[PDB]
């Protein structure tokens, strides 16, 4: 619609981004699963695990796809699907000023091709989604624990971790030093169900 | 399925003795380095209880992923990015022991 | 009010027992308790009398005040009181 | 790894600010994440509530009010200032050079009194909220904006004077951690780092957001990818930032500061105690949360330190189902090494300081 | 709904009606959907609940002062769509949106209705019924809530 | 002639046309060992034929970088070397094969 | 659009290499360095006396949380625990039992400041502007469980700091 | 600021600059803590009259993400975007 | 009265319903008590005579609101009844190895014990924990031990339930009797009698020691029995000493302090009860009876002595010494 | 079966002792909208809440107290449990049957359904 | 008497010297190390009171643990805390610092530095405002003034 409070929405963009999916996907129909364009136009390639490291390349070196730049790559958890874990590259070309998303997935146990040779950047972004996440890294220059503790067990952004844990730091007289134990709250975090019965948004209903 | 090192549970159990190997040599070299009150041997009885507790395990890329961690584990005592409380965490102190006795944990508390 | 272990008893009505062994955290400090009750404080506030059968009170002050909500003074025995105030209000005789 | 008084290799070991933050975000309403952004960055506090901002904005598809976008890039200016003073005067501290520091934090003073002003508070401001900002300016603010910006420019050239020329600052900077253009792109370099190298890239400019696309300044660019060239950039973006404020100064236009839609931004006080419906969705607003359209997104900013990202992905809810925040030092960080390669332990010091790293968002 | 009003005249003021010892009747709040009427009339089985006069002016309630005395009365508390009829008991106590819910079985009776047992910091705070067709449906008995 | 490219680390080439000739030859040589139908062969060439013509109609370094839209002459020969080490490997990967697997059931389905 | 910060090639002019090995010799970058730092000491020192003197703030500063009442002596909050649910770090503890007049009062309004991130959130959620952080940034204490504050310390504090309270509000409301 | 004239002189030369134009402290150029009470404006959906929120809600009007290939059942070469214009030198100064 | 029910899974935030009162919670084996009732989750009311800045190191021992210090007088009996009344049980370790100016043997062994069971005893607090040593006896040559016997009868008389415990020669990390050895430094080579070849001396852990009182606390019958604390092995006290150096990389050099107004380095008892044997009593419940078995000394020796190393034996040479022989 | 359990990082007590339940959530009576009704959702067993002696603030020891993870299909329920080895009891979704509804019965000539008021 | 009088002004005389020379350390850890500058920000001025920042911990008396303490973090800080001389005192400045502020309920964060070390003086605030740091101190000056360490050692 118009007026201030709808955010005006460009179909330029929505078209480039469009055809360069198409593009990418004609280039690329190995590993291209998906292309998607949200409407706030934000192109995104679904690729099977197994292209991480092609696609990337392609993306990185094609002449009319310069993303040469890994703005981020991160990981979701979805518990409800297979591979659970979903791994994300937000990707930046500088000379065509735009950006781009490769989505893909994993498991548990199936080990992901490490992009330390697509983007150097990926060193210290896939140890922290095998920190995190606990999504291990094949042919990884060094993959380690990045931002837990060093004898830290578990992953902690896994959504069946709890966000206290399970374990508790303080420091003992009689051992004299820093002691890890079961962790008790005093005041037990407090769940709030906020989900309303109501459905919010038509537009995006799930038929049963 | 890909496996993540080890195709085979005998080439898994090879990397599992590797690892063995060098956390049995470590463990003198850690008491000297940390200048821990615990004995070379009760290291060494800590490292095999630890393997000895994931010895249930059956599937080829878990025992690597094992592997992995423990080589992990291992690369940051070696190196001594952990401290002397990280070495100390294995050897629960502190915490007080939880009986296992039924009539125990009914007196103790609602424990399930 | 005082307990009779003499502990001064909150507007929340809780008073430490002689049994209850926090008691010991106020034995060389004082124990906070609020000097102006409220409960006491609005009962001595007059009941207006407003002709009107429906009145609409604000608490006062405006946007200062809490939200403004109407009374109904139709019931003879009972005086009209403010959800949130408190304020009583009656329909003259 | 130091040959004696030469760096081999520099392991830089994070994690002792890891406090979970995007963990917990997840578990709280989307006006309640927005104080954590905050912290990421707490030299940059309203820069990082834009970016989260703009993020759950774009999901939301609402548009704030051009007042609160004025607002918002004005504020985002003088935060720019905030760091700028802070990344060269502790890095000129840590190098030796203490004088300055205390100079420009007297005006870093007067700027928290600003976020204050506005906000209540003096750094955390949670101001910029999505949907525009939580209040309007306090009558007179612009005014005691205006006199400090004004005195401000003397105050950067004082700093030039007992830096920029000297020789002590120059052979402690000049060619110290140069970084190729080609490196800094390929490590994920952003911000000072890339147009440190001559990279002609700004946020700002490239991807204009909120009102930057009406202002006009100038984008400084190194030449030679040393400590000095950044430091150069660093305090030309300051100079360049005073340009934006004045022009947003002169053209705050007249306004609301909230989008007006009470299924997002909380009604007025008066309203929520006169109307109905505003109470309803006051109550709700603040109880529940607004529920943000199903739907992920990227949204990045020109932050003072680099490009500051966040991928908000949203299940339909009121609370996010991830966040991910993309930190500038992060990636810095990680180049420490390659830039320290065939340096001294001191050079490792200054490297630190032209990457203007905050433990806080590095380790988010 | 919208986000604003256009109402600028002055809202109407019900006087309250005593139902029982069970309910807290607010009938200012209520918007006639007549669900305690036709709930009354037909599941309880106790014709009480009626609405008096018309138009803007027409109230909801027992036209005399009598209290609506059933085994299934609470139930009109959860029928009624908006706070005009509210849990004596549980009046005041806690909010919806912190009371953690535990699915369980009533004991009081052999129906067997399914109760949700709504607790907060480890207390009983109130217990709603549990649909189930075949034994309580949506309706739980007076001693059970 | 360009003292230096502004960017650190790029290099002024002092024979830019004849550079850029001779990595478009050897880039066309690449995608002709490509299969036709791939589409990476038939839009590379595509690419790689403008930018050739374009190199060798305009003898004028600046206007041959305002033509080709590719930045300053250096950046563009660094795409060209990028472009036809992507082109060896796209050999090596034959990224024109049918897709590797479908995705698992609804493993790209949002919300939940 | 863009500006080139250094990118200055050196005259070599023998009278701008006289002058700029006269720089190198005769140190005068560092003399006009050091005349700065001069100046610098003949101004005015910038520090203020405290606690004599108090640093400047704004009415809508943040502070030391505080339970107000009505004119007429009520409790302002009405247990409506709204406030409770937006505080992002789960600060607010609020039980409520129907007082014997009947109204909603609270018989539980605990929170931490040690756990508080004095956002504010509290006080812009509040509908009856019960809960409002006052101008107290001075009550530092000693042992840890001070911090947390009982609904007699909020009530006692609301009592202490009302006049100043009502001011802020009364010169802030309509920004609000 | 409260210094003798010969004071100041010594500072501004020191300095190089007159510092007495533009001094940090802060002494009476600042706005005055109490103002005159503000009246806020209202927003552009404050009507009595075509304000249906159905033409004004945003948040509803977000539609899924268009799907443009999915795997599941000449063209000229495309490039993301048109590609970066050569930023302009600055004119105010286009050399530090 | 004062019964309350445990609850939790006995951690730091967990209640264990034991309010208790540890007279003397400032010293060696202060300390270790305090952090086991802390640990469990027990109201630590800790009286104080010195410096608060001194019992800063109690602190962090428990929760919040779970460790109270209030103000205690040993010549006041009010003091007292104010810091037991709500306890249920009370702790009493005050006790001076060397006599001060205002406080003797006989009031820090006998009149301040008793006054504590006196006032306990009319608060109604149900278990009272006396520490007295296993050399203590009435007719015992050395005050200390004569105090603490005399003491110990008394506070029978006074709790005629009371739990008595008679520690041997405790040793820990601030110890003053392995200490004290490895000190000998100061005193010119090891001074000691007959190079105490007629001295067999029963050392016992700190930690062995708290958890017994724990453990004694929990105990429903412990109450009114004399329980004696006793180590693992007896040691020669020339082969303990001995021993002691050795771990500790000093030369063994086999071989006034009274008058120093600051807190003498030596006593004419404590030498007196350093060269007398440990007494040796089978007719009282030990360790065992509570559950604690006794660790050797061998084992913690090191974390005691290891911080009182030269130059290189904690690293370097780190030459492992034999466990000294035992007289068993 | 994927035996995750040794990579899961969760304390042996809390990986056996554990009594997940697979359910999809109930619909609050005292409101009418099902869209909460929709999702499976796998939430742990409830365990000891004691009361902080300081402030009467419940605690709780129970790290997985707040656990809830919602899940499409019952299914995903089941094989997630299954990874964690968690024991899992799994209750049967219960769909309101359809009732059939009809304004004209308000109305009968000759039936109990005729209301006596409107 | 004649030895109380005397034993009491040298107390007073040492504790004037040390409350009125205070060096503390920096141990920034987070948000509030910013403020903590900010007090020694010309403005404030800490070192006008005699407290300068002693960068060495060994040449400090009191440890300001500024910013959230996280369990990595948790074993330097008391390993700092021991190796600092005394008497040492510890000001705990900022939520995250007393209680874990926002990051109560983090997997990583420590439940307040308390825990870890033993606090003196807590400052409330996120981040509490630089004169109310300097409020802190000023009431750690007084804490020290209070303190009776010889007084007791006569009287004992
Ligand atoms: N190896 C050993 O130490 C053995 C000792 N024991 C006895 O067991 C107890 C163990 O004491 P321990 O914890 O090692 O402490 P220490 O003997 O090392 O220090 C003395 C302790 O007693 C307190 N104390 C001493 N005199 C007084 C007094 N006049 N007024 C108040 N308190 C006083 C001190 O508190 P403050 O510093 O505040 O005065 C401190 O807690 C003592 O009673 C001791 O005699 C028995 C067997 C072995
Ligand atoms: C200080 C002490 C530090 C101890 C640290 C020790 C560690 O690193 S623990 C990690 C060890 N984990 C493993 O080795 C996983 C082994 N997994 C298995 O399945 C094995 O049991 C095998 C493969 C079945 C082999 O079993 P056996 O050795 O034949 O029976
Ligand atoms: S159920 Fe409630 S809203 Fe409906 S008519 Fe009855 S009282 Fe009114
Ligand atoms: S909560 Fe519902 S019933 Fe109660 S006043 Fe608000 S809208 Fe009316
Ligand atoms: S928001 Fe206000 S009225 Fe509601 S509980 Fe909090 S203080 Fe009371
Ligand atoms: S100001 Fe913020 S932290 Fe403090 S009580 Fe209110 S919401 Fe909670
Ligand atoms: S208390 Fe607030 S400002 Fe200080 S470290 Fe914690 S979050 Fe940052």
């Amino acid at each position: 619609d118009t007026r201030p409070t709808i955010r005006p929405r460009n179909d330029v963009v929505h078209k480039q981004l469009s055809a360069f999916g198409q593009y990418v996907a004609e280039i690329l129909p190995k590993y291209v699963q998906q292309v998607q364009v949200s409407c706030f136009n934000e192109l995104e390639i679904f690729i099977h695990p197994d292209g991480v490291i092609p696609v990337l390349t392609f993306l990185r070196d094609h002449t009319n796809a310069q993303f040469k730049s890994l703005a981020d790559l991160t990981a979701v958890d979805v518990p409800t699907r297979q591979n659970r874990f979903e791994i994300v590259y937000n990707l930046l070309s500088l000379r065509f000023n735009s950006r781009i998303r490769v989505k893909t997935y994993t498991d548990e146990l199936t080990p992901i091709e490490s992009s330390v040779t697509v983007y150097k950047a990926a060193n210290w972004y896939e140890r922290e989604i095998w920190d995190m996440f606990g999504v291990f890294f094949a042919n990884h220059p060094d993959l380690r624990r990045i931002l837990t503790d060093y004898g830290f067990e578990g992953h902690p952004f896994r959504k069946d971790f709890p966000l206290s844990g399970y374990v508790e730091l303080r420091y003992d007289d009689e051992v004299k030093r820093v002691v890890a134990e079961p962790v008790e709250l005093a005041q037990e975090f407090r769940k709030f169900d906020l989900n309303s019965p109501w459905e919010a948004f038509p537009a995006y209903r799930q038929p049963p | 399925v890909k496996p993540i090192f080890s195709r085979d549970m005998n080439e898994a159990k090879r990397r599992v003795r590797e690892l063995y190997r060098a956390w049995y040599r470590e463990v003198p070299n850690t008491v000297h380095l940390f200048q821990l009150d615990i004995s070379v041997k009760q290291g060494r009885d800590k490292v095999r209880e630890m393997f000895m507790k994931n010895a249930h395990v059956t599937d080829p890329r878990v025992v690597d992923l094992l592997v992995i961690k423990g080589k992990m584990e291992l690369e940051e005592t070696i190196n001594v990015w952990k401290q002397r409380t990280h070495i100390m965490r294995f050897f629960h102190e502190t915490e007080a022991p939880r009986p296992t006795d039924f009539l125990s944990k009914f007196y103790v508390g609602h424990d399930p | 009010r005082t307990s009779p272990t003499g502990e001064k008893v909150t507007h929340t009505g809780q008073a430490y027992d002689d049994g209850d062994y926090r008691r010991v955290r106020f034995s060389d400090r004082q124990k906070e308790v609020n000097e102006n009750f409220a409960i006491d404080l609005i009962a001595e506030q007059p009941v207006s009398e407003v002709g009107s059968r429906v009145i609409s009170c604000d608490g006062g002050g405006g946007a200062l005040g809490h939200p403004r909500v109407y009374i109904n003074l139709d019931k003879e025995t009972k005086t009209g009181t403010c959800g949130y105030c408190g304020l009583q209000f009656r329909q003259p005789h | 790894e130091l040959s004696g008084e030469m760096v081999r290799k520099c392991d830089p070991h994070i994690g002792l600010l890891h406090r979970g933050t995007e963990k917990l975000i997840e578990y709280k309403t989307y006006l309640q994440a927005l104080p954590y952004f905050d912290r990421l960055d707490y030299v940059s506090m309203m820069c990082n509530e834009q970016a989260y901002s703009l993020a759950v904005e774009k999901l939301l598809n609402i548009q704030p009010p051009p007042r609160a976008q004025w607002i918002r890039v004005l504020f985002g200016e003088i935060t720019r200032l905030l760091n700028h003073i802070m990344a060269v005067t502790t890095h000129a501290l840590d190098i030796g050079a203490m004088t300055p520091f205390f100079w420009m934090f007297e005006e870093r003073e007067k700027m928290f009194e600003f976020y204050e002003r506005v906000s209540g508070a003096r750094m955390h401001a949670a101001y910029i909220r999505p949907g525009g900002v939580h209040q309007d300016l306090p009558l007179g603010l612009l005014d005691d904006i205006y006199e400090f910006s004004k005195n401000f420019s003397f105050r950067i050239d004082e700093l030039e004077e007992m830096l920029t020329n000297n020789r002590i600052w120059r052979n402690r900077t000049v060619d110290i951690g140069v970084v190729t253009a080609e490196d800094a792109l390929n490590y994920g370099f952003s911000g000072v780092m890339l147009r440190g190298s001559g990279i002609q890239w700004d946020l700002r400019k490239t991807q204009p957001y909120d009102v930057y696309d009406q202002v006009e300044f100038d984008v400084p660019i190194g030449s030679r990818g040393d400590c000095y060239d950044r430091y150069l950039c660093r305090v030309e973006e300051m100079r360049q930032s005073l340009r934006i404020i004045s022009q947003c100064l002169n053209k705050m236009p007249p306004g609301e500061i909230k989008v007006d839609d009470a299924k997002v931004s909380p009604p007025k006080r008066a309203e929520m105690k006169t109307s109905m419906e505003s109470l309803i969705h006051h109550f709700k607003l603040y109880t529940e949360g607004y529920q943000v359209p199903p739907g992920a997104t990227y949204t990045a900013i020109e932050a003072p330190k680099g490009e500051f990202g966040v991928y908000l992905v949203s299940d339909g809810s009121s609370r996010p189902y991830r966040c991910k925040i993309k930190a500038p030092g992060f990636a810095h960080l990680a180049g420490l090494d390659k830039m320290s390669k065939g340096h001294m332990l001191a050079d490792v010091v200054a490297i630190i300081g032209t990457q203007d790293i905050v433990f806080g968002e590095v380790d988010r | 709904g919208s986000d604003r009003s256009r109402f600028l005249e002055g809202k109407r003021a019900v006087e309250d009606k005593n139902i029982g010892p069970l309910v807290k009747t607010i009938m200012t709040r209520c918007i006639q959907c007549t669900r305690c009427i036709r709930f009354a009339s037909e599941i309880a089985g106790v014709d009480d609940l009626g609405t008096t006069g018309r138009g803007n002016d027409m109230q909801v309630g027992t036209y005399i002062e009598k209290m609506f005395m059933s085994e299934l009365s609470g139930n009109i508390i959860d029928i009624c769509p908006v706070g005009a009829l509210t849990s004596k008991p549980y009046a005041f106590t806690a909010r919806p949106w912190e009371t953690r819910k535990t699915e369980s079985i009533d004991v009081m009776d052999a129906v067997g209705s399914n109760i949700v047992v709504s607790t907060r910091t480890g207390e009983v705070m109130r217990i709603l019924p549990r649909m189930h067709e075949d034994i309580n449906e949506e309706w739980i008995s007076d001693k059970t809530r | 002639l360009k003292k230096t490219t502004g960017l650190v680390g790029l290099a002024v080439c002092e024979t830019p046309h004849e550079r850029l000739k001779i990595l478009y030859t050897k880039i066309l040589d690449v995608l002709g060992q490509i299969p036709k139908n791939a589409a990476y062969r038939k839009y590379t060439e595509q690419i790689t034929n403008e930018k050739l013509g374009m190199v060798k109609a305009e003898p004028d370094v600046k206007k041959l970088e305002e033509q080709l839209q590719g930045g300053q002459i250096e950046e563009v020969i660094l795409q060209a070397e990028n472009e036809l080490s992507l082109a060896r490997k796209m050999l090596r990967w034959k990224p024109w094969e049918p897709l590797v697997e479908e995705p698992p059931a609804n493993q790209w389905k949002w919300p939940i | 659009t863009y500006k080139f910060v250094n990118m200055r090639e050196p005259s070599m002019d023998m009278k701008s290499v006289t002058d700029r090995a006269a720089q190198t010799l005769l140190w005068t970058e560092l003399v006009r360095g050091l005349g700065m730092t001069l100046s610098y000491l003949f101004r005015e020192p910038a520090t203020i006396n405290y606690p004599f003197e108090k640093g400047p703030l704004s009415p809508r500063f943040r502070g030391e949380h505080a339970l107000r009442r009505y004119p007429s002596g009520e409790e302002r909050c009405i247990a409506c625990k709204l406030c409770e649910a937006v505080c992002p770090a789960q600060a607010i503890t609020i039980e409520a039992e129907p007082r014997a007049d009947g109204s909603r009062r609270t018989t539980r309004y605990d929170i931490d400041m040690t756990k508080c991130i004095y956002c504010g959130f509290c006080q812009e959620a509040c509908p009856v502007d019960a809960i409002v952080e006052g101008p107290n940034f001075e009550f530092s204490t000693e042992t840890h469980e001070e911090l947390l504050y009982n609904k007699e310390k909020l009530l006692n504090n609301g009592d202490k700091w009302e006049a100043e309270i009502a001011a802020n509000i009364q010169a802030d409301y309509l920004y609000r | 600021a409260s210094a003798t004239r010969v004071i100041q002189l010594l500072r501004n030369w020191a300095s190089g600059r007159d510092l007495q134009a533009k001094l940090q402290l802060r002494y009476q150029e600042i706005s005055k803590r109490t103002q005159p009470p503000p009246k806020l404006p209202v927003g552009p959906s404050h009507k009595l009259s075509n304000n249906y929120y159905c033409t004004r809600d945003g948040r509803r009007e977000a539609m899924p993400p268009s799907i443009v290939m999915s795997s599941q059942k000449e063209k000229k070469a495309v490039t993301p975007a048109p590609p970066i214009k050569r930023w302009e030198l600055s004119k105010d100064q286009p050399y530090l | 009265h004062h019964a309350l029910i445990p609850h939790g899974k006995g951690g730091r935030s967990s209640v264990s319903g034991i309010v208790a009162t540890v007279f003397g919670a400032t010293g060696f084996l202060g300390r270790y008590v305090v952090n086991h009732l802390g640990r469990m989750g027990s109201q630590v009311i800790v009286p104080y005579r010195c410096e608060p800045y001194d019992t800063m190191h109690l602190r962090p021992m428990g929760d919040l609101g779970q460790i109270i210090f209030m103000e205690w007088n040993g010549k006041d009996k009010d003091s007292i009844r104010k810091v037991v009344e709500h306890s249920n049980v009370v702790i009493n370790l005050v006790g001076r190895e060397w006599e001060t100016k205002n406080f003797d043997f006989e009031d820090v062994f006998v009149k301040i014990p008793h006054a504590i069971a006196q006032v306990s005893k009319e608060a109604g607090v149900e278990k009272l924990i006396h520490i007295s040593h296993l050399n203590a006896d009435i007719k015992s040559p050395s005050r200390y031990l004569r105090s603490k016997a005399v003491g110990e009868k008394e506070v029978r008389a006074a709790f005629p339930e009371a739990t008595i415990i008679k520690p041997s020669d405790i040793f820990g990390r601030e110890d003053r009797f392995l200490n004290y050895f490895a000190s000998m430094r100061w005193f010119g080579g090891v001074p000691l009698i007959s190079l105490g070849k007629e001295t067999v001396k029963q050392p016992v852990y700190i930690v062995d020691v708290s958890k017994g009182i724990i453990n004694a606390i929990k105990d429903p019958d412990a109450k009114g029995k004399t329980f004696a604390f006793v180590g693992p092995n007896r040691y020669l006290l020339f082969d303990l000493v001995q021993y002691i150096f050795a771990v500790a990389y000093r030369p063994f050099l086999p071989y006034l302090f009274e008058v120093s107004p600051f807190e003498p380095w030596t006593t004419r008892d404590k030498v007196e009860r350093v060269h007398m044997s440990d007494m040796t009593l089978p007719h009282l419940p030990g360790l065992e009876d509570l559950g604690i078995q006794a660790t050797p000394l061998e084992l913690k020796a090191i974390e005691v002595l290891r911080r009182h190393r030269t130059y290189r034996w904690l690293t370097s040479e780190m030459e492992d010494v034999k466990p000294a022989k035992t007289v068993n | 079966k994927l035996d995750i359990t040794t990579l899961t990082g969760v304390p042996e007590e809390h990986i056996k002792t554990r009594k997940v339940r697979i359910f999809v959530p109930a619909r609050n009576n005292m409101q009418s909208g099902v869209n909460n009704t929709k999702k499976w959702k796998m939430e742990f067993d409830t365990r000891e809440r004691w009361e902080n002696p300081l402030m009467g603030w419940s605690s709780t020891a129970d790290p997985l107290s707040n656990l809830v993870l919602t899940f499409s299909t019952k299914e995903d329920a089941v094989a997630f449990a299954e990874k964690n080895g968690w024991s899992f009891d799994v209750e049967e979704r219960k769909v309101p049957k359809p009732k059939s509804k009809s304004y004209g019965a308000n109305f009968s000539w000759n039936k109990r359904t005729r209301v006596s008021t409107k | 008497s004649r030895g109380e009088y005397v034993v009491a002004k040298l107390d007073d005389l040492v504790n004037w010297a040390r409350r009125s020379s205070l060096w503390p350390m920096t141990f920034g850890l987070a948000c509030c190390a910013v403020e903590m500058m900010h007090m020694a920000a010309p403005r404030y001025d800490m070192d006008r009171f005699g407290v300068v920042f002693r960068a060495s911990p060994r040449q400090s008396d009191v440890m300001i643990v500024a910013g959230t303490l996280t369990n990595k973090m948790a074993p330097a800080l008391r390993k700092v805390y021991d190796q600092m001389p005394e008497p040492r005192y510890v000001v705990s400045m900022g939520s995250c610092a007393n209680g874990g502020g926002y990051y109560h309920y983090s997997y990583s964060v420590v439940r307040g530095c308390d825990r870890i070390v033993p606090v003196d003086i807590y400052v409330p605030g996120c981040p509490p405002t630089a004169e109310a740091l300097l409020y802190g101190i000023l009431q750690l000056q007084r804490k020290i003034k209070r303190e009776k360490r010889l007084r007791i050692w006569y009287r004992r």
